[PDB]
DNA sequence: TAATAGATTAGAGCCGTTTA
RNA sequence: AAACGGCUCUAAUCUAUUAG
């Protein structure tokens, strides 16, 4: 017959100085701390990867719905929670048309390429895995 | 006059305001602030009083500090006051107390009757009690916001200060044999021989044989050990060793733990090898299992043990194990054990797996602690407790009971 | 099996924000098992999915999604096999409030197969880098020096940390241990049992429900029933709910994931996906040491 | 060197998506 | 590899003892 001690939920800072318990819903209700601009988007892989990110980026824009919405909050949109653009219309892309090495060699030397040598500036790569 | 308006400090308080026409607007509330919904190259003033004195449910002022003195606040507040007077609706005026600076008694002499809703911290809970104080007074596409307003009410749930109570995995141990018996079987006991075959546990310590069993149990398969002389086996009293009492030259005190310990797991295997329940052997230990048709309607008591899914048969298995360092208690893990006919076992184990997750897809903690304690008591043959053999007249026993637990905070379980 | 790892390893030289995706991920519908429903179900996710993946395409884009709410640096440090690597993960507040979690990097190695311990050598230049970084960052040296990790700290390598440590700062060691068979379920309702509860075992060692049922989202962070993680103050003087406090504040960082909380502390998770990237290539001199490059 | 345990530790993978 | 979880499987190490 034991005791059982509570330890307090400590409270996560979010923008304005509010504080929630839930990632969530703190940053559904006040948003992000820091104000980025947008996220300049860098995608490297197949032509259907690409079209597949670009469609997934659109839907992240609009609110998307849960099954159950209130044991998991909604997505209101990013615009919506944290304040920055991230369309998909401004995204960089890279195409591509010992197994393991020579794979990871071919996306690491796109980005590198894009890195180094491409003007626009990238804040991000997402890598787009074919399957 | 369904609007609702909110006066602030322009300077200052803005994402205050912003956030809380935003919400309000989000709930289905038409809202009316000066930096979002005042035109440009318009009269501003005229438009406020329009606004106040002609369209509006309720004048929600902030309180910060600057938003307290400020002219163009004051001048709202005092249109809003006799706005007040002439609708006669009570609770017309809304403070909204946002700085923690400023105190209660130095709000402003024409606000300070008022109740202010707080807001100083949690803008969250303030704005779900003025969403209480907005329906209460009922101040005026369905499915879409009352989403918003449940995650509101809801970001602030905090345990309920009730008394809860728990069972564990940790069967406690009640009872211990007296003596633990090392027992001198130099030549007694082939050295080639396996110490786990014994019908008895027991375990090869140094030239002598670790185990909590008499000196001529071990008679049926190895009858050499018989007119062994007592004096030679060394008995220690096993309280000192449950209390750490024992650290002598001869065996550390944690060594000697580990043995009644490896006596505990293994006395468990052989009762279980006698108590009527199929075997599965896993990465680390053996869990314990009752076939289909074993037991009536599959289930013991209230509780079912045994079931079927999707052309599979699941039995519900446990393996336990013993520990002594807060207290002598063998814990247990449960597990789904499945079969193709009820009696047959899998060979293969990715299947296993895929039907142990499928089945605990839906299983919850109520079914997990029924079970348990179900299958526990059904390897019960005392009413309140089970039998571990590991001698003829040395005995132990471990009760049916977890360890029990308690909790001062709690939740409300959902419906 | 190594594509992930290999991939982050071979662009830290180079400092890029990568975060990978795969098109079952993005697009899950279209892609099914050929007999019936898609092989990754993720229409009860969906909008949990979004709100991950945003997350994390606003944290490696230099984005602070949410800081935790002083002296006190939060050390722990995961061991990785190949010998074996040590690679380490630091939280703390500076004096502008804005918590930094960066997480040390530069594994430390310790040539023996099955010792997940660090040398006296390689123990002490680990503890001087973290108080270096908390120097740098906070102009002073830790009040507190909160070390924690998954195995516990034998007694030489504890000898070594205390006399590199400085002086009027006090430094402990945690173990995490998950996995710990106590499955303590609830006997009145048909939900587990909540999340928060800590089983106090002895004044040194604990056991915290980190996850478990959560009354804010009328559920519980995991499914079947949840194992509580074994907190043992192995090394060092603290009371051990202050320690249970410090591992619940620390499941709340996992800038990784948006989820409410992670059953461990998400200081270790990220150690030792850092370390997972840096066993997964040649080694590289001085690492980027910034979890959006390896996370 | 091999074995037998407990304790610890580490790795991998595999399925569900957390009962309204 | 969005992610966390439960689960499974395997291996290694440290102790204590025994046979090479
Ligand atoms: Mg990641």
């Amino acid at each position: 017959m034991k005791e059982l001690i509570y330890i307090e939920e400590p409270s996560i800072l979010f923008a304005h100085g509010q504080k929630c318990t839930d990632p969530r819903d703190g940053l559904a209700l006040f948003g992000p701390l820091n104000q980025i601009y947008g996220i300049k988007s860098g995608v490297v892989g197949t032509q259907k990867g690409l079209q597949i990110f670009k469609s997934y980026l659109d839907k992240i824009q609009k609110p998307i719905y849960n099954h159950n919405n209130i044991t998991r909050p909604m997505f209101p949109g990013f615009e919506a929670v944290f304040g920055c653009k991230w369309e998909s219309q401004n995204i960089v892309f890279k195409e591509i048309t010992k197994r393991t090495y020579d794979l990871v060699t071919l996306f690491n030397d796109k980005i590198i390429t894009a890195n180094k040598n491409d003007e626009e500036r990238v804040d991000v790569w997402f890598v787009i895995v074919p399957e | 006059r369904n609007k609702i308006f909110i006066s602030h400090a322009t300077p200052e308080d803005d994402d205050f305001t912003r956030w809380l026409s935003l919400k309000l607007i989000g709930l289905g509330y038409e809202v009316w602030c000066d930096i979002l919904f005042l035109d440009k190259g318009v009269d501003f003033w005229s438009t406020i009083e329009k606004e106040i004195r002609e369209n509006t449910c309720k004048f929600l002022i902030v309180s910060s500090t600057a938003g307290n003195k400020r002219e163009g606040v004051l001048k709202e507040l005092a249109v809003a006051t006799k706005v007040k007077k002439h609708l006669q609706d009570d609770m017309f005026i809304i403070p909204l107390a946002i700085d923690e600076n400023l105190s209660y008694d130095d709000i402003n002499i024409e606000i300070v009757r008022l109740n202010a809703i707080d807001f100083k911290k949690s803008w969250a809970k303030g704005l779900q009690d003025l969403l209480d104080a907005f329906e209460k007074q009922n101040v005026p596409d369905h499915s879409k916001s009352n989403l918003l307003y449940q995650q509101i009410f809801l970001h602030d749930k905090q345990a309920i200060e009730k008394e809860e109570t728990y069972d564990s995995n940790w069967f406690p141990i009640i009872s211990f044999p007296n003596e633990l018996r090392f027992h001198r079987y130099d030549w007694r006991l082939p050295k080639q021989f396996d110490v786990r075959t014994l019908a008895f546990p027991a375990i090869r310590y140094k030239e002598y044989l670790c185990t909590f069993a008499w000196e001529y149990d071990f008679i049926h398969q190895l009858p050499k050990t018989e007119t062994y002389n007592g004096q030679e086996s060394i008995r220690i009293s096993t309280s000192d060793i449950l209390s750490g009492r024992y650290d002598t030259d001869f065996i550390r005190n944690y060594e000697c733990q580990r043995l009644i310990v490896q006596l505990i797991n293994k006395a468990f295997e052989l009762r279980m090898k006698d108590k009527n329940v199929r075997e599965y052997q896993m990465s680390k230990t053996f869990a314990y299992w009752i076939e289909k048709g074993k037991l009536e309607k599959d289930k013991f008591e209230k509780i079912k043990l045994v079931g079927k899914q999707k052309n599979k048969y699941w039995h519900f298995g446990i393996s336990a194990a013993g520990k002594l360092y807060p207290s002598p208690v063998l814990m247990v893990s449960s597990h789904i054990i499945f079969t193709m006919d009820g009696i047959n076992l899998i060979k293969s184990k990715s299947i296993q797996h895929s039907s142990r997750r499928k089945q605990g897809k839906n299983w919850w903690n109520d079914k997990w602690r029924e079970k348990l304690l179900a299958f526990i008591r059904f390897l019960s043959d005392d009413q309140n407790a089970i039998y571990l053999n590991v001698g003829s007249e040395e005995k132990i026993l471990i009760s049916n009971k977890p360890l029990k637990f308690f909790g001062k905070m709690s939740y409300v379980t959902p419906s | 099996a190594q594509f992930h790892d290999q991939l982050k390893a071979r662009l830290l030289e180079h400092t890029i924000p990568t975060q990978i995706l795969r098109e079952s991920t993005l697009a899950w519908r279209d892609f099914k098992n050929t007999f019936g429903a898609p092989i990754r179900d993720f229409s009860k996710i969906e909008g949990h999915l979004a709100w991950t993946i945003s997350t994390a395409a606003y944290y490696k884009a230099g984005g602070k999604p949410w800081k935790l709410g002083p002296g006190v640096c939060y050390l722990g440090l995961v061991y990785k096999k190949i010998q074996n690597a040590c690679c380490a993960a630091q939280m703390f507040l500076d004096n502008g409030d804005g918590t930094v979690f960066k997480g040390e990097v530069g594994p430390w190695y310790n040539p023996e197969k099955g010792e997940y311990h660090l040398k006296p050598k390689e123990a002490k230049a680990l503890l001087t880098q973290a108080l270096e970084s908390y120097k740098e960052q906070n102009k002073s040296y830790p009040k507190e020096v909160f070390i924690h990790a998954r195995t516990r700290f034998n007694d030489e390598e504890w000898n070594a940390f205390n006399e590199v440590t400085p002086k009027n700062t006090n430094l402990v060691g945690v173990t995490i241990t998950k996995s710990k068979p106590l499955k303590l379920y609830k006997t009145e309702g048909a939900f587990p049992i909540m999340r928060g509860n800590a089983y106090i075992v002895d004044e040194k060692k604990a056991f915290l429900w980190t996850l478990g049922f959560v009354p804010k989202l009328q559920s519980t962070l995991s499914m079947e029933v949840p194992n509580p993680i074994f907190i043992e103050i192995n090394k060092g003087e603290a009371e051990i709910q202050q320690v249970l406090k410090d591992i619940l504040a620390l499941t709340k960082l996992n800038y990784n994931a948006c989820i409410y909380a992670d059953g461990e502390p998400v200081t270790l998770r990220f150690a030792n996906k850092i370390g997972e990237i840096l066993t997964a290539s040649t080694e590289i001199k001085t690492p980027p040491l910034a979890f959006k490059y390896y996370i």
